[PDB]
C-alpha cells in the first residue's frame, strides 16, 4: 500500500484504541443486516432474520474479533499484505467461493464503524488513509481468485 | 423502499435537521480525499480544506436529498432534472455515486452515533442506492 510514513504513525496510533471484539461484532453485524445475502454464508450460526437477533448472537461477535484480528495483522504487515492473507485467500476462494465484491463491502462496514466509534478524530485525511488498508486486505484476500 | 424504510429514512433524515449542508459538504470532502479520482468532475472548484465552494456545493447536495427525501413515493419525478444533470451533462460514471453514498454514511456515523442503529444504516444505505440509480437512469 503506498502510505507515507506520517500516514502510517496515524494508521497505527488508531488501532491501538481499536476494541478488536466491539468494533470486529459490530463491522460483521452490519454486513449481514446492510447486505442480506451475506447471511448464506452464516446458515451455522443460527437464526440470522431480524436485526436484533443477528447483533447479539454470539457466534456474530466472536467472529468478527477473528476478522478484525486478522484485519490487525493486515494494519501491522502493511509491506506484505499478499504474504499475510495468502492462506485466507485460499480459504475464501477455494472452500468458501466468496465473491471478492464482498470484501470490499466488508472495507466499508469496517470504516462505518470506525466513524462510529470514534467520531470527530476519524477525521477525512484518516478516513483517506484507512480507505487504502481497506482496500489493499480485500485485494490480497482476492490474490488466489486470480 | 419498503414501508418500514421510509419510516426509517425520514425520522433518521429529521435527527439530520438543519445539518444536511455540512453534512454534504463533509462527504464531498472524505470523498475527493479518499477517492482522488473523483476530483476531476471538479475542475473548476477549489478544493482545499473548508473552500466555500465545497461548502456551497454541499448544501445544494444536502438541499437535494432533503427534497428526496420528502418526496419517496416519486423520486423520478422529483429528481428529474438532476438525472438529465448527471447522466447527459457530465457523465458522471455510475461507480462514483456509490463512493459518496459510503461517504455519507461515514459522515453521518460520525455526527450522529447513537441514531445511527444497524437499521437506520440498512434503510439509509437503500434510500442513497434508490436516489443513485435515479441519478444514473437517463443512459
Ligand atoms: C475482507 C475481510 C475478511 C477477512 C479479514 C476475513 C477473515 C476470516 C478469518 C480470519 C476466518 C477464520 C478462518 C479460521 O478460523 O480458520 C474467516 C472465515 C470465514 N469467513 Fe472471512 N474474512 C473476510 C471477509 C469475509 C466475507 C465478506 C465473508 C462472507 C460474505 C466471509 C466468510 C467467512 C466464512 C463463512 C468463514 C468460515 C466461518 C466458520 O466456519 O466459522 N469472510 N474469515
Ligand atoms: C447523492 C448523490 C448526488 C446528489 C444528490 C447530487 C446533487 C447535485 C446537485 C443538487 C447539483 C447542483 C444542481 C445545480 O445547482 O444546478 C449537482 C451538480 C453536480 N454534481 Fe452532483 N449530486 C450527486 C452525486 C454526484 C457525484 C457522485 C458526482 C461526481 C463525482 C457529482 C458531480 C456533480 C458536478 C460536477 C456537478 C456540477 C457542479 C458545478 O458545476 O457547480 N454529483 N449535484
Amino acid at each position: 500500500v503506498q502510505l507515507s510514513g506520517e500516514e502510517k504513525a496515524a494508521v497505527l496510533a488508531l488501532w491501538d484504541k481499536v476494541n478488536e471484539e466491539e468494533v470486529g461484532g459490530e463491522a460483521l453485524g452490519r454486513l449481514l443486516v446492510v447486505y442480506p445475502w451475506t447471511q448464506r454464508f452464516f446458515d451455522s450460526f443460527g437464526d440470522l432474520s431480524n436485526p436484533g437477533a443477528v447483533m447479539g448472537n454470539p457466534k456474530v461477535k466472536a467472529h468478527g474479533k477473528k476478522v478484525l484480528h486478522s484485519f490487525g495483522e493486515g494494519v501491522h504487515h502493511l509491506d506484505n499484505l499478499k504474504g499475510t492473507f495468502a492462506a485466507l485467500s485460499e480459504l475464501h476462494c477455494d472452500k468458501l467461493h466468496v465473491d471478492p465484491e464482498n470484501f470490499r463491502l466488508l472495507g466499508n462496514v469496517l470504516v462505518v464503524v470506525l466513524a462510529r466509534h470514534f467520531g470527530k478524530d476519524f477525521t477525512p485525511e484518516l478516513q483517506a488513509s484507512y480507505q487504502k488498508v481497506v482496500a489493499g486486505v480485500a485485494n490480497a484476500l482476492a490474490h488466489k481468485y486470480h | 423502499l419498503s414501508a418500514a424504510d421510509k419510516t426509517n429514512v425520514k425520522a433518521a433524515w429529521s435527527k439530520v435537521g438543519g445539518h444536511a449542508g455540512e453534512y454534504g459538504a463533509e462527504a464531498l470532502e472524505r470523498m475527493f480525499l479518499g477517492f482522488p479520482t473523483t476530483k476531476t468532475y471538479f475542475p473548476h472548484f477549489d478544493l482545499s480544506h473548508g473552500s466555500a465552494q465545497v461548502k456551497a456545493h454541499g448544501k445544494k447536495v444536502g438541499d437535494a436529498l432533503t427534497l428526496a427525501v420528502g418526496h419517496l413515493d416519486d423520486l423520478p419525478g422529483a429528481l428529474s432534472n438532476l438525472s438529465d444533470l448527471h447522466a447527459h451533462k457530465l457523465r458522471v460514471d455510475p461507480v462514483n455515486f456509490k463512493l459518496l453514498s459510503h461517504c455519507l454514511l461515514s459522515t453521518l456515523a460520525v455526527h450522529l452515533p447513537n441514531d445511527f442503529t444497524p437499521a437506520v444504516h440498512a434503510s439509509l444505505d437503500k434510500f442513497l442506492s434508490s436516489v443513485s440509480t435515479v441519478l444514473t437512469s437517463k443512459y
